[PDB]
């Protein structure tokens, strides 16, 4: 019951997917051809919420892949833990948007868009209990938004009352790739801003900066970052998955968080992260996790909450533990930073235990934030494309492809909306 | 599904053509004979048996060509790509693009429509032709404009070899070299000047070769080209693809004249002993004096860097060696840009032609930089250009072909024009 | 009971058949030289459906060959399962029509109907329960179309009681063969408007659509597409051919479908069809079977009838499947799809499960839409014929043979009354 | 039971049939000997032993024919349908068509009706000649209105080696010419203009053969014709009869001249290293420079398109290329002909006789278009007869032979109606 479709979009997202799916399966116990080997049967019981049996006693992922470039497709295919996906979820494109936006979002992907919306009714007709989507792209890559956000567009005015959720990962705004960014970045907030309901933004500074001083690691490598973010991503709603003393949902999240039909942008935080060498000393027990959880720079976002407070902050734990020290330790952390904690809503901490731990752990937490310090995020991006815009720099790829400029205006008003409601927020006290 | 095109017109195009295609028939293995023991970017297969490239190669005085019809690759082209004129261009634009070319330019067009047609991902052409010649300039103007005319959004990029500042070896070549540009502004998205004079200071300084020949500067110019093409080639962390490049690299449509830079060439004694750190690689990158193009980049400010690394690359610390490198005082930006760097990886190594100069090294980054320091170079020529036109110097033996007098003036405001961009763009806000 | 003689005319209908023939032979388990090697029982019950007991224990196949050129008998007789069709069915001519219709309807063909009605009589008059005709010809080819409905004018005015199927495929529009189709088309399609009871259209683009992008074949052969045809119309009377929990017949078609005495131009689907690298993913149940039936380009016409509606929609499934799922399915299918059924007939979709799948399958769908969809198919059509008419291009070769233009011009009037009949009831509303 | 009559008439005419038997003969593997050691369409058996072909030789002078009577096929052919002369024509319709062919006649219909009596399907004759000569213009003529007089319903083809525009090899052979159209107007349904020039170009351009001679010519056609016959010789999916042809590519019965063409021809060295795929051979076919005839067929728009294949085929994908090409925005069809293009797929791959030039490909298109650019070649004609018979020339030569003079003014006229016809149906309505 409550099954959830993955989709998929541009080189990032693709890798990231792939990453999620190979550690769902190795949770699941499936191995790579498509069968189950693990021992107990909690992991059968509750297949259906992402996998669908497959003619034969397979099984394969309820996973849709795109891409204006057929590069990812054997990549996908030929890498690990490829031969899950269907032979017809994968739809493809040849001429690529490369990295242009308008090219993803009016000129080509608007020709596969229909396709695309064709094979998710085939598979949301399919179900019988959609609790909703959840979607996995970068906000650079044209391919991405682009794609990404019109198949948003799409499905939420088909599908109004299941929720639509995005592990967007956000350009990191110093490490930066691209110098055409902050234009598909700005192109992208404008329209999540309107059919999401869940933004977790990643920046890969943050990423870099946890790979290089907790984990110790030493060359960190694209896939390791992608394996991080789905841990994360498992872990958002392994709670659902699996039984447990206090149950959850995609939904309880949905309410329990969002106060304004907006300010829905999350950061993630997983715990716990340590060093190889370091691994046989600390002990695994929620008082460490608490303290691993919370830091600045244990999250995925560079915005050090010192510089903010949170509106709510969500705290789904994993394994077996006595609930009362869970619960004694979330009063404790909240009347120890009551200043970090936003006033006028009280006990904004919310927890949510389930009872099966990951493979390789004994207890696990992921910490999802909806703070007010993000919005310096925007507002830097909003620097950035300021500073590129009034000199139209770059302006007429976009222009050619028929966008107007007055897209650009409105979008980068309505940026400037979402980072003034925010602080009009964090403001207002009571 | 995913392919380009690659037209060589002009001597110092098809003899950089020769040593490239020795590349990529080297680095995929395909053997000189044509017969493999990935490769739809460039060579097709032919049902059975071989693979032809996809190059047509125009030229008109045949020595060259026909050289090649009986080099070491005589069996490996089509027997029919191989166009050979009857006389020769003779550095004055006019020749190349009003009397010989208009005979030409129909059989360039079927081979290319007959290359296009059979393929299914077509991408972006890859031009390549000198400047001072005259068939490498008025057979390159005369194509880009039957292309463009013809295909429209497709994207074309040229290789042009510019006449070095100092070093010379034409003296008409000024003349139809701003021609060649008044066509080049447009039919042409990207044009990366490759010169002679710091490709020669280079390999006197790094490689060590004492006495550079033409044979190691185009090695060195296919191993740019290659770098820059392992992205549709071979895997990799970080693809981008030949059309990003109209996207990131052009902002204002006008001003698409971007220098190339290469890293690491080192010969094997100093290499062994030298790490070659992703920092150091890197470092050496932004270095003014390696830059493939005779300019001095501090002179003004950077636009845009398109930065790909070739081998064992850890990300998040190119990423802090990047930051580093935005530190260093000396190179900045114009204000309108804050979105510096855009990068790129590929994890095939670079793959070392056998018997070549260069050494095999794991990693390697090419930069392909978006500056303003380049504008002087059209500056200092036209000054070239002015002290002959004053005095009518060589115009009658471009008038001679029919060409209208007056059009070199047009042409020269033209350029003129550019400056009127470039040391105005560079002005902050 | 209820015998079914075949007849082939032109040589498309005749590779055809040849391939209709040789999978039924598959099905009811009879080798190429004529005895039975299945295991069951059921397949030889009702051997008497279309075979005869040959004498000797042998059997022989009920159909009827023409062609007014003997290549085609060589041919099939060549080809593989050509040992069973009977010596004496072979009636050929030596002229050959040259798609040229009037040779093959009043100079040529007219001097072998005599000999064909006599062998179709020898044929009808030895039977007890005669069920009805199918044919299979097509509409473009002078033999085809010519002798076809000469045969057809003949058989209807000698069995009215009787019904008369036509697996016609008409010319695919835009991959055209030859230049003088639609006079052919036009004459062909007044004569089957006056002494037909259904005439399912085929056209090749649709038929490499599906071969070519559902299939994923890479080189389409005329074979295979004649495959396909003949599964679909195996399909379509297996119901019959086998016990089943809801049976069916010939005639409950013709008077479950067909509201008007001349509205009766259906469009075919089979289902399931997939790749062969897909194959083991996907499952063999009626929820994907419903999926991919209704689609556009599952069918064998190119009319998306998403241009349209459907007046009546049969479906035959074959296999073993709890008939509740299927109802259920139905009519959750109809409430889902509300517009694309006309309203002013209520529950206008039916159902009709056999017992016994075909060769290789569990499940099995044949999808029978008499829809207003194909209007647009025979508009297009006219299109053609008017802009080659009205400047008499070609005309001299029908005039020749003694065919006056007044059959043309009132061929082309009864045309636009099909369509124009088929817009006014798209059109009425109540 | 389904047959054919090759009339090889003229010098020319039974140039083409030697060569075009050769290839028969080879690809049954019928032995010149004539023994074997299908052929019904053209090789009749007699009884046991030996195989005669259905053909007839109608010529005056005894040179060629002779030769045919001493070459290597001496014992193939009936010792009697090898009719031989007294003297020759002179390139003068007059004599070929008054004085001597009134004595030949009679006994070709003899020899004609003697091989049709021997058959119990025959379909379509199929006629040889050239119109410049005097014997292929005048007999030929003459046994066209003899064989329409005779056989009725019947349909004849013919291949006239029509004069060329530039490159000529005789003077009169304008007039003898519109004459001998003038009758072939009528007692013939498909007439295909096999020019000479067009052919020594393709020659030039494809095959590289550099001089090219008669034989390589007459094996390219003997090849098309071929080509043409393979649907009722060969098996095949998609069978066309040689009689609905007078159904397809005949709109108005009076224009029914077509143009040829066939690909591809390649030689080896380039054959390997190309791939042929069914796209690029059909986007060759319709390609204006090789066209068979000498024509521009952008010049006008087309009316019909019979594309017979050979080879292995894959249909629904030609389907898709077709529809490529229909959307190839150069060729357009006039306005009454919305259904294009006319297919036939035949398995037998293409034959090569041994020694030819020609490689042997799995796939081959011949392509006979019926258009409206063919229509210059008539009045570029007329052209040249006007600056005769304006002056008289050589008219006395052709009134010698009791041929009523005015004849040609009549003829031409009719010949003027011709394009009251085609840049008419041209016109769109
Ligand atoms: N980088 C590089 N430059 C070359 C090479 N060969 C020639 N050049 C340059 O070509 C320029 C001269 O113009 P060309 O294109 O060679 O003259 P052309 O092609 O013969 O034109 P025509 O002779 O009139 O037909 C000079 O600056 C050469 O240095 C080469 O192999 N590598
Ligand atoms: N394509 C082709 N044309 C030929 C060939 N042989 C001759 N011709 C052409 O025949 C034309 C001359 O007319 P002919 O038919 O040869 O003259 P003729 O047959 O001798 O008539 P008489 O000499 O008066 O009896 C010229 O255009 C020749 O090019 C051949 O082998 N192939
Ligand atoms: N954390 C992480 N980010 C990646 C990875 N690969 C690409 N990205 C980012 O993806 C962004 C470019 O978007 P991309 O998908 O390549 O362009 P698209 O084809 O138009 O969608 C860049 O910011 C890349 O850095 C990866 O493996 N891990
Ligand atoms: N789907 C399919 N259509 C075919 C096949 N063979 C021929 N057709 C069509 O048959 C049509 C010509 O009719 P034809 O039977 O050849 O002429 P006839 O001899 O006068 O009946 C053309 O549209 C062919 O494309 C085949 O094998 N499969």
């Amino acid at each position: 019951m409550r099954e959830i479709v993955h989709i998929q979009g541009g080189q990032c997202g693709n890798q990231i997917g792939a990453k999620f799916w190979e550690v769902i399966s190795d949770e699941h116990g499936i191995d790579p051809t498509g069968t189950y080997h693990g021992d107990s049967d909690l992991q059968l019981e509750r297949i259906n919420v992402y996998y669908n049996e497959a003619t034969g006693g397979r099984y394969v992922p309820r996973a849709i892949l795109m891409d204006l470039e057929p590069g990812t497709m054997d990549s996908v295919r030929a890498g690990p833990f490829g031969q899950l996906f269907r032979p017809d979820n994968f739809v493809f494109g040849q001429t690529g948007a490369g990295n242009n936006w308008a090219k993803g979002h009016y000129t080509e992907g608007a020709e596969l868009i229909d396709s695309v919306l064709d094979v998710v009714r085939k598979e949301a007709e399919g179900c019988d209990c959609l609790q909703g989507f959840q979607i996995t792209h970068s906000l650079g890559g044209g391919t991405g938004s682009g794609m990404g956000t019109l198949l948003i567009s799409k499905v939420r005015e088909e599908y109004p009352d299941r929720i639509m959720e995005t592990f967007s990962v956000v350009p990191s705004p110093k490490v930066s790739d691209t110098v055409v960014e902050p234009y598909n970045a700005t192109l992208s907030v404008h329209q999540l801003v309107e059919n999401a309901d869940e933004c977790m933004v990643i920046d890969n500074e943050a990423l870099y900066d946890i790979c290089f001083r907790t984990l110790k690691l030493t060359t960190p490598t694209y896939g390791d970052l992608n394996h991080l973010v789905s841990a994360a991503m498992s872990g958002v709603t392994c709670c659902l998955r699996f039984p447990g003393q206090l149950n959850s949902d995609l939904r309880k999240l949905a309410v329990n968080l969002i106060p304004f039909p907006r300010l829905h942008f999350f950061m993630i935080g997983f715990a716990p992260l340590t060093s190889r060498g370091s691994q046989q000393y600390r002990a695994l027990t929620v008082p460490e996790l608490t303290q691993q959880m919370f830091d600045a720079k244990n999250m995925m976002c560079a915005a050090d909450p010192r510089h903010g407070r949170y509106l709510t902050a969500s705290a789904l734990f994993r394994g077996r533990m006595s609930t009362k020290e869970v619960d004694e330790q979330m009063l404790n952390v909240q009347n120890k930073n009551s200043s970090y904690f936003v006033e006028w809503i009280p006990n904004n901490i919310k927890s949510s235990i389930c009872d099966i731990p990951p493979k390789g752990l004994k207890m696990a937490v992921t910490f999802v934030g909806n703070s007010t310090a993000i919005q310096e995020m925007f507002k830097r991006v909003a620097e950035q494309f300021t500073a590129m815009f009034r000199r139209k720099a770059f302006l007429h790829w976009y222009t050619g492809e028929g966008m107007d400029e007055m897209e650009f205006t409105e979008a980068e008003s309505n940026m400037n909306d979402l980072v003034s409601e925010y602080q009009q927020y964090q403001d207002a006290t009571a | 599904m995913r392919e380009v095109i690659s037209i060589h017109v002009g001597q110092g195009g098809i003899q950089v053509g020769n040593a490239c295609w020795e590349l990529f028939c080297l680095e995929h293995g395909i053997q000189p004979d044509g017969q493999m023991p990935a490769f739809n970017t460039f060579f097709s297969e032919t049902g059975a048996g071989k693979h032809v490239p996809r190059a047509v190669f125009l030229d008109l005085e045949p020595t060259v060509i026909d050289e090649v019809r009986t080099g070491t690759y005589r069996q490996l082209f089509h027997p029919e790509q191989l166009i050979s004129g009857k006389e020769d261009a003779a550095n004055n634009f006019a020749r190349g693009h009003y009397t010989i070319g208009k005979e030409i330019v129909d059989l360039c067009l079927d081979r290319i429509r007959k290359l296009a047609d059979n393929c299914t991902g077509l991408q972006g052409f890859l031009v390549f032709n000198s400047v001072g010649g005259g068939t490498g300039s008025g057979l390159g103007s005369l194509l880009l404009e039957r292309l463009s005319v013809d295909y429209g959004k497709k994207s074309k990029l040229g290789f042009t070899i510019y006449p070095s500042p100092q070093v010379s070896t034409a003296v008409v070549e000024p003349y139809n070299s701003i021609l060649s540009t008044h066509s080049l502004l447009e039919h042409t998205d990207v044009a990366v000047m490759l010169d002679n004079e710091a490709i020669y200071d280079i390999c006197r300084r790094n490689l060590d070769i004492e006495r550079p020949t033409y044979t190691n500067l185009n090695r060195l110019i296919a191993q740019v080209i290659s770098s820059l093409t392992a992205s549709l080639r071979f895997d990799g962390a970080l693809n981008v693809d030949i059309t990003e490049f109209q996207t990131n690299l052009v902002p204002y449509p006008r001003i698409h004249f971007m220098l190339s830079s290469y890293a690491p060439i080192i010969s094997a004694e100093k290499a062994y002993h030298e790490q070659l750190s992703v920092a150091e690689i890197t470092n050496s990158a932004f270095e003014p004096a390696n830059m493939m193009a005779k300019c001095d980049p501090r002179h003004g400010k950077y636009m845009a860097c398109s930065m790909m690394y070739r081998g064992d690359v850890v990300p998040k610390d190119v990423n802090a060696s990047i930051a580093t490198i935005k530190t260093k005082r000396t190179i900045q930006f114009v204000d309108w840009c804050p979105t510096g760097f855009k990068v790129g990886i590929n994890y095939q190594p670079p793959t070392v032609v056998p018997g070549g100069d260069l050494a095999k090294v794991m990693r390697a980054v090419c930069m392909i930089s978006n500056s303003t320091a380049i504008a002087e170079v059209f500056s200092r020529l036209d000054h070239k250009f002015d002290l002959m036109y004053a005095k009518r110097a060589f115009v009658h033996w471009y008038v001679g072909e029919g060409m209208e007098e007056g059009e070199f003036s047009e042409a020269r405001e033209d350029l003129a024009a550019l400056e009127k961009d470039y040391e105005e763009v560079g002005i902050e806000t």
